[PDB]
């Protein structure tokens, strides 16, 4: 998962 | 396209079901500007997935739930003067414009992304959004003060220039933390005597790079 998220 | 939008409506329903999207304004904005309109073609098939996606220059467009969370905290009203720091794809700026119904200012430090965002906005027919090239950790003096400043990249500390550019009663929404990719989502309200900080919890954002960000 890529960084923006919670 | 019809397929992409149907997948998007499912995403919106999920966010409402999870209690992430809770206001009519934010739901309307999301339905008007789906995320697939702001990503490169090769990523449009993932636009509905609730996580961030890549965009040019090594950056990303935030996950739908995160954008919703931040917009709901912003509690945007028609006419507000908003500054977004970290334009990226231009998605969030488009959503903001749909709610405030007036000029929106958003700043991006990467030239390639400034053009990327402008293209996405023009293609989607957005008119009130102005994409600025510069270091947003310094805010944007030309149109200050702002009702709300939304920062979409993580800082090592609260940028003083951003507090100074807030209208009294205004708010700064920004990920702040001791790590480049792990922060606390802070809501900073400007008062007549100083500020009020509300910690909304852990989040993960790409680093804010600049004079008052990570150097
Ligand atoms: N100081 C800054 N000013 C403006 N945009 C920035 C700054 N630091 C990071 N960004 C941008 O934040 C965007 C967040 O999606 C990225 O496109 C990134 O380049
Ligand atoms: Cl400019
Ligand atoms: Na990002």
């Amino acid at each position: 998962v890529y960084p923006x998220h919670a | 396209e019809k397929e992409l939008y149907e997948k998007w409506m499912r995403t919106v329903e999920m966010l409402k079901a999870e209690g992430i999207i809770r206001s009519k304004e934010v739901e309307r904005a999301f339905l008007k500007y789906p995320r697939y309109l702001s990503v490169e073609d090769k990523y449009k098939k993932y636009a509905h997935i609730d996580e961030p996606l890549p965009i040019p220059a090594g950056q990303t467009v935030s996950a739908p739930h995160m954008v919703a969370i931040m917009l709901e905290i912003a509690n945007l009203k028609p006419g507000m003067n908003i500054l977004e720091v970290g334009t990226g794809s231009g998605w969030n700026a488009a959503l903001i414009s749909e709610i405030v119904k007036t000029d929106v200012y958003t700043i991006e430090r990467i030239p390639e992304l400034v053009e990327f965002a402008k293209r996405n906005l023009e293609r989607a027919g957005v008119k009130n959004v102005h994409v600025i090239l510069g270091d947003g950790s310094k805010g944007f003096p030309p149109k200050a003060p702002y009702d709300v400043i939304i920062v979409t990249a993580g800082a090592p500390k609260i940028p003083e220039p951003l507090i100074e550019q807030l209208k009294i009663g205004g708010k700064l929404i920004i990920p702040v933390g001791s790590y480049h990719l792990w922060q606390e989502l802070l809501e900073v309200r400007k008062t007549k005597d100083g500020i009020k900080i509300k910690n909304h919890g852990g989040v993960a954002f790409v680093p804010l790079i600049g004079e008052y960000g990570w150097k």
